[PDB]
């Protein structure tokens, strides 16, 4: 669902990447600072959390 | 997650940056000895 | 990546930045020294020509 909304905003100028440690996985979004309200918006529109 | 690539180009680049601003200013500095002797 | 590539050429184009703008600078430096030098010598010239013409006017005056 997050992916979507990264993938709407960031396209492919981020690379996407996340660690387990069970009950989710711990993940980032690398962005060019640049890209970084788009980023932070994707998961705002997911509802997401940092 | 490519991490790798991305974690490698950004310390890469910024050495040369650095570098860049050494030449760069010594360039000035060419100028400046030269400016020194020509009313010396 | 394609994001880190647009990071390489924009630090890079930056690198091209600062030397061309060194290379301004260190003619503004060329500019003065040369105008400078040149300023210092010739009204030093000129002055001690006319303390040369005073000079001798005293002389033939005696």
């Amino acid at each position: 669902l997050v992916e979507e909304a990264l993938r709407k905003a960031l396209e492919d100028r981020y690379l996407l990447a996340h660690e387990a440690y069970a009950g989710g996985v711990a993940a980032l979004v690398v962005v060019h600072r640049k890209e970084v309200d788009q980023a932070k918006a994707a998961l705002s529109r997911a509802g997401v959390a940092e | 997650g490519l991490i790798k690539s991305l974690a490698e180009k950004e310390k890469q680049l910024l050495e040369r940056l650095e570098a860049a601003k050494k030449e760069a200013e010594e360039r000035v500095k060419r100028a400046e000895a030269e400016a020194k002797a020509l009313l010396e | 990546s394609k994001l880190e590539a647009i990071l390489s050429q924009e630090v890079e184009a930056e690198i091209q930045a600062l030397l061309q703008e060194a290379e301004a600078k260190a003619e503004a430096v060329k500019r003065e020294a040369e105008e400078k030098a040149k300023a210092l010598l010739q009204a030093r010239e000129r002055a001690l020509e006319a303390q040369y013409r005073a000079a001798l006017r005293r002389a033939e005056s005696a």
